RNA sequence: GCGCUGCUGCAGUUGAAACGCCCGUAGUUGGCCCCCCGCCGCCACGAGGAAACGGGAGCGCUCCAGGCAGGCCCGUUGGAC
């Protein structure tokens, strides 16, 4: 019965989201074709999804969602290569977009000491995530996504609104 | 930038395994695309002068290639520039020399003097299997040769034994533990040792640990890893059995040669 | 199940004209003379410390040849923190190596309570201790201060020695 | 606000010394002060020392027989190279024959002559001679 | 009076090295359980309930006999306050000095201490919370603290 | 030279130099304790990646500045690291 119900939500979404006329255009995911919410049982999947790998796993919410976004890692068409780091969440006023905090040390010879640096990394948040802002967030390399973006969101720890900013290398 | 390729190549800029004299002259031998890149390669003319000193100079070179009196893989080549790499074949029948071009303990090219029974075939390293036109697969080696429809058992990284009269396989060893191999990249070229153990971390390199014949243990990246049989060589190799000695022993070896 | 439980808890259904005891270590000493452990369960012991000194006394004197000693039993994690790759699962305080000790030396003589310690070190002699009693009670623990020893370092590798302040 | 116990010990044990006293009281006792006693005490400087429980940073007494003569810490903990020490002892040690730095590795706390001879290093702690 | 002032005394209370309760003691946790609610109930501070146990009854150090501290024992009955005492006071003895001033707007010396006051208020309300002991929209307003101060008391 | 730019390693009562005093954010610095789990720094080893220069093994360009030669019966002569 599970299936039964998953596939009204998916196939009720497709049709508001028509009457939804603000939008200039039909967002669709590329994989499906368009046609088969028209079979009245469910002998064909509505929703596409993939397997990130590198130990990683799906979310649910993106299998159960009813979004659409070219740039998610799950439900989109890029794919993860590359680097993977770790940071903390600076500002989040973009759409789908976040900017990420990176500690770090470096070292000078002549007075044998240390410096605390920082850097500010933009990443793309998929809508299958929650975050705000002090959170930690694990982020994969991707191809060119606009001008300062290269960077997508793959997981995140979640963190309490009151705690003593705490410089935090990763 | 430069708006195209480059034709020359600085003495000083040369690879330090070729041994050439700084004071040469300003330039080198560019050797040209074939079987094998610029750094895995020496060429033709520096084997034929500056080794087996048949040759005096540049121009003795090309009236000797150019009458064809070397043979490369069955194959009379007259480029003084060819390139020649590893586990090649080499052969002069004016003066019956057969030798086969392998690795030094130091990391340098040598000349292995061979039989007739073993110089009608070559080993070659597998690193690439992929669908062709219409669907036809393929394979390819470090010499840059193809093979239409291998066998399903054949996998990547292996060994193949093929004959230079025809490029048709007769045996693949595989890749597996408790094989001997021979280094040919990095700071531990022409060790000789057997596999111990393999590791692998994802999206990265593949670490490989040997142990040589004496107990030395060593590592180094799958990419530089070659088979050269089941627990005994297949092919004749040098007089010593892929054994890098220390400084302590090379110093005595050379005040006893002095 | 072992022979000195059964005449112990025989001494114990002949004392009150509902406590049990889950097991007995014996140790001996420099004398032919042993000492007797009893692994009381945990939350018992406050209910069997009330009065213990008179069991023990009493247990002695219907079975002699060793003494009679009675402490609860505690477990000991050795991980502050277990990651399960999920969560991360703190150990309780109580459960460390040094609390553990410390109490169980406060229970081999809960009756006397214990002033202070003291932690020597000698030049090359293995490090020991050295704890402190009142002076208002020594020739009742003086006869008894080896085995307190003894069973010290039986239970904890750790030494020690007695004095009275 | 007090936070190198270690210096504050030693500077009152040199006090103590310079005017030919016997016997010292130091409020810390800490671990990384124990060890300091311990690897001074095999040496032979300071023979012996007990340490004192309270529930509150327990107190430590130690006994003296002259000997001693310098005994100071680095307040920020530099890191040793196996193979630099030769000029750290040259800068801080009266002579190479005698004297021995403390450096905490991950082997333990030693001598920087028994991290020479395990050809290791790690991070300095103080001196003594 | 050190973090705002120059002076550095040491008055202090140093409690004994053993744990163990009376050798008259005559109580069971039970009957000093139930009193800390009487007196709880009766809108009572616990160091004043600490005072009264010690006083009255006898009782010096309350965790060498029921285990717990006094305010554990009011949370886990459900009637420790929201904001801890402290911090209440502080801002009684902020009320107090403001209304002083209101009174009368010529004096220095309480501007001074009503900054001090103030000052030390806002480290320890960002201490607390922190730790999740407040809620994180708690703020302290000079304009409308005596409200809070009613409300939640 | 210069410990007259002072990380190692300067001076600050009187020679030049402690803000008139308090609060206070960024910043820097933070007592003691848990015997083994994860993470950061840290130390050691290793891979990988240009030579020349520099260090350095061997060779009597008549020595040397240099060069990688050279002898006969040469480690596969050597040019290691
Ligand atoms: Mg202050
Ligand atoms: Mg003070
Ligand atoms: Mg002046």
């Amino acid at each position: 019965r599970r299936a039964l119900e998953r596939a009204e939500t998916l196939r009720k979404a497709a049709y508001e989201m028509a009457e939804n006329q603000h939008e200039r255009a039909y967002h669709k995911q590329s994989q499906i074709f368009q046609g088969r919410f028209l079979r009245k049982d469910n002998a064909r999947c509505l929703r596409f999804y993939k397997s990130i790998g590198m130990g990683y796993h799906t979310p649910i919410t993106a299998i159960n969602g009813t979004y659409i976004d070219k740039k998610c890692p799950f439900t989109g068409n890029v794919s993860i290569r590359g680097r993977i780091l770790r940071g903390v969440v600076h500002s989040a006023k973009m759409q789908r977009s976040i900017i990420v905090r990176r500690d770090y040390l470096h070292f000078v010879q002549k007075y044998k000491r240390y410096e605390r640096r920082h850097k500010h990394v933009a990443a793309h948040l998929s809508p299958c995530f929650r975050v705000k802002e002090g959170d930690i967030v694990t982020i994969g390399e991707c191809r060119p996504l606009s001008k300062t973006i290269r960077f997508n969101v793959i997981k995140v720890e979640p963190v309490s609104e009151a705690a003593k900013k705490r410089f935090s290398p990763f | 930038m430069a708006r195209g390729v480059r034709k020359h190549l600085k003495r000083l800029n040369a690879p330090k395994h070729w041994l050439l004299d700084k004071m040469g002259g300003i330039w080198a031998p560019r050797p040209t695309n074939g079987p094998h890149g610029l750094r895995e390669c020496i060429p033709l003319i520096l084997i034929l002068r500056n080794r087996l000193h048949y040759a005096n100079t540049y121009a003795e070179t090309s009236m000797i290639l150019q009458d064809k009196n070397v043979l490369i893989d069955g194959k009379p080549r007259t480029d003084p520039t060819f390139p020649v790499g590893f586990m090649d074949v080499f052969e002069i029948p004016k003066v019956h020399k057969t030798f086969r071009v392998l690795y030094d303990v130091k990391g340098r090219f040598t000349l292995v003097p061979i039989q007739s029974n073993e110089a009608g075939f070559k080993l070659c390293r597998v690193q690439k299997i992929f669908l062709g036109d219409k669907g036809m697969p393929y394979l390819s080696t470090h010499d840059a040769r193809t093979i239409r429809f291998p066998h399903p058992d054949i996998k990547t990284n292996d060994t193949i034994k093929i004959n230079l009269k025809t490029g048709k396989i007769d045996e693949w060893y595989k890749f597996d533990i408790g094989k001997i191999v021979m280094v040919t990249g990095g700071r531990n070229c022409g060790r000789i040792g057997t596999i111990q153990a393999i590791d692998k971390h994802m999206g990265s390199y593949t670490m490989i640990r040997m142990k040589d014949t004496e107990g030395t243990e060593f590592l180094t990246r799958l990419c530089n890893v070659f088979v050269i049989g089941n627990d005994s060589p297949a092919v004749a190799i040098p007089t010593t059995k892929g054994i890098r000695p220390d400084i302590i022993k090379n110093r005595e070896l050379r005040l006893r040669s002095i | 199940l072992s022979e000195l439980e059964k005449q112990v808890a025989g001494t114990l259904l002949k004392l009150e004209d509902t406590l049990y005891i889950s097991s007995v270590k014996e140790i001996a000493v420099d004398g032919d003379k042993k000492a007797a452990v009893v692994y009381v369960p945990y939350p018992m012991l406050q209910s069997f410390q009330k009065n213990s000194e008179a069991l023990i006394l009493k247990l002695e004197k219907n079975h002699s040849g060793h003494r009679f000693i009675i402490v609860a039993n505690r477990t000991i994690m050795k991980n502050a923190y277990v990651f399960t790759g999920k969560k991360s699962i703190r150990r309780p305080r109580s459960r460390t190596m040094t609390s553990v000790y410390n109490c169980i030396l406060d229970d081999i003589c809960y009756p006397i309570h214990v002033i202070g310690k003291r932690t020597l070190y000698p030049a090359g002699s293995n490090p020991r201790l050295q704890v402190v009693l009142p002076k208002a009670v020594y020739n009742e623990v003086s006869e008894r201060t080896k085995t307190y020893s003894a069973v010290y370092k039986a239970l904890t590798e750790r030494d020690t020695e007695f004095i009275f302040m | 606000v007090r936070i190198n116990v270690l210096r504050d010990a030693l500077k009152s044990i040199c006090n103590a010394q310079r005017i030919g006293k016997k016997q010292v009281i130091v409020r810390p006792s800490s671990k990384v002060i124990i060890e300091f006693l311990q690897l001074m005490q095999k040496n032979g400087y300071i023979s012996d020392f007990a340490v004192v429980d309270n529930h509150r940073s327990n107190r430590i007494v130690v006994n003296l027989i002259g000997r001693l003569n310098k005994a100071g810490v680095i307040s920020p903990r530099f890191d040793i190279p196996a193979n630099d020490i030769e000029k750290w002892v040259v800068n801080l040690l009266p002579s190479r024959l005698f004297g021995h730095i403390i450096l905490t590795t991950s082997q333990g706390i030693m001598d920087h002559i028994e991290a020479q001879h395990r050809q290791i290093g790690g991070k300095v702690i103080g001196y003594f001679y | 009076g050190r973090m705002h002032s120059k002076g550095k005394g040491i008055s202090r209370s140093a409690i004994p090295y053993t744990r163990a309760p009376a050798p008259w003691n005559k109580y069971t946790p039970e009957d000093v359980c139930e009193q800390i609610c009487k007196l709880a109930k009766k809108g009572t501070p616990p160091s004043r309930i600490g005072l009264i146990l010690r006083d009255q009854f006898a009782i010096g150090q309350v965790k060498n006999v029921t285990g717990s501290k006094i305010v554990r024992i009011l949370k886990a009955k459900g009637l420790a306050p929201e904001i801890p005492e402290d911090l209440y006071c502080m801002i009684k003895k902020a009320v107090a000095i403001r209304k002083h001033l209101e009174r009368s707007r010529r004096d220095k010396d309480s501007k001074f201490r009503l900054i001090l006051v103030e000052s030390r208020i806002h480290r320890l309300a960002r201490y607390y919370r922190q730790a999740r002991r407040l809620p994180p929209t708690f703020r302290y307003k000079s304009d409308q603290a005596a409200a809070l101060l009613a409300t939640y008391a």
